[PDB]
């Protein structure tokens, strides 16, 4: 009755440096519900992060969008941390802007 | 087209945290359009889709009622599954359903749904007659008996063959613009070397709606299903979707690949290449 | 429009 999440760090429209934005973290065929997401700018939390309703695929496993609007740079990291049951420590996964 | 209306109902417990938790979200098609969470301090529906604002408040007031009293039926039905199964108080717990109708482009209904899955798995689910239950084991087989004692049956026959098809006849009338509309997917390929010897290939899918797409890897005519990795369907955040697939090439033969991407905002599939 | 039956109880 374990899965483990699914992360995608990703943004709404194509990164372009100067231009306001969105910073998503996709989240998914996760079981059970109880998740910990948390959006990160070079290493340090975000604060106005919002997320969707907890909803459910065919599956049964659980899906959540976080994300927070934003204005990339040359300079600026982006990441997305994850804790979960199944996760032993928490999973960072940086934004990579060609995935 | 063809259109399904679906509520998700999620109930999970939090031992030593609380009283379990309940949240509900509707959908038409791929559209979130309601939610419910019974954490607000003043738990109440909101709409979640420009169509169901001009709903008027005898409308918000009964589905949060309905919402309201959910959260305690299911925190009930917690309680009465985990003494079935004899299990700990100390333990999480997890409750869903998934219920709703599909129709065709007639507005003629296909086929209704109501099921529950207990930790999940499947635990008890309303067959297609809508007349009778399929139980997985004996514990829901319990349940059963006190929904077969209670007519449920019935009743949920009722509201998913005129109810159910009367609201999704009326949010598809309401907010058809949008509804019936087929966004089609933005595309481009993007190229990362790997290796001396190899690279990555991606192939974009963006801003398309619904949902449903399909994404292939060819060289030159053939397409590599066994090495072609696909990523889950994603949200954009905005009403859209996004979607890619990978193929690992030798360095010197991106020549030979193309994408193709099928979606029904295209009237044919698109071909693209690095 | 969600079902009235807010009361099925497993």
């Amino acid at each position: 009755i374990q899965r483990t999440p699914k992360i995608q760090v990703y943004s709404r429209h194509p990164a372009e440096n100067g231009k306001s934005n969105f910073l998503n973290c996709y989240v998914s065929g996760f079981h059970p519900s109880d998740i910990e997401v948390d959006l990160l700018k070079n290493g340090e939390r975000i604060e106005k992060v919002e997320h969707s309703d907890l909803s459910f695929s065919k599956d049964w496993s659980f899906y959540l969008l976080y994300y927070t609007e934003f204005t990339p740079t040359e300079k600026d990291e982006y990441a997305c941390r994850v804790n979960h049951v199944t996760l032993s420590q928490p999973k960072i996964v940086k934004w990579d802007r060609d995935m | 087209g063809s259109h399904s209306m679906r509520y998700f109902h999620t109930a999970m417990s939090r031992p030593g945290r609380g009283e379990p938790r309940f949240i509900t979200v509707g959908y038409v098609d791929d559209t979130l359009f309601v939610r419910f969470d019974s954490d607000a301090t003043s738990p109440r529906k909101e709409p979640r889709a420009p169509w169901i604002e001009q709903e008027g408040p005898e409308y918000w007031d009964r589905e949060t009622q309905i919402s309201k009293t959910n959260t305690q039926t299911y925190r009930e039905s917690l309680r009465n599954l985990r003494g079935y199964y004899n299990q700990s108080e100390a333990g999480s717990h997890t409750l869903q359903r998934m219920y709703g109708c599909d129709v065709g482009p007639d507005g003629r209904l296909l086929r209704g749904h109501n099921q529950y899955a207990y930790d999940g798995k499947d635990y008890i689910a309303l067959n297609e007659d809508l007349r009778s239950w399929t139980a997985a084991d004996t514990a829901a087989q319990i349940s059963q008996r006190k929904l077969e004692a209670a007519r449920v049956a019935e009743q949920l026959r009722a509201y998913l063959e005129g109810e159910c098809v009367e609201w999704l006849r009326r949010y598809l009338e309401n907010g058809k613009d949008k509804l019936e509309r087929a966004d089609p997917p933005k595309t481009h390929v993007t190229h990362h070397p790997i290796s001396d010897h190899e690279a990555t290939l991606r192939c974009w899918a963006l801003g398309f709606y619904p949902a449903e797409i399909t994404l292939t890897w060819q060289r030159d005519g053939e397409d590599q299903t066994q090495d072609t990795e696909l990523v889950e369907t994603r949200p954009a955040g905005d009403r859209t979707f996004q979607k890619w697939a990978a193929v690992v090439v030798p360095s010197g033969e991106e020549q030979r690949y193309t994408c193709h991407v099928q979606h029904e905002g295209l009237p044919k599939p698109l071909t693209l290449r690095w | 429009g969600e079902t009235a039956l807010a009361l099925l109880l497993l």
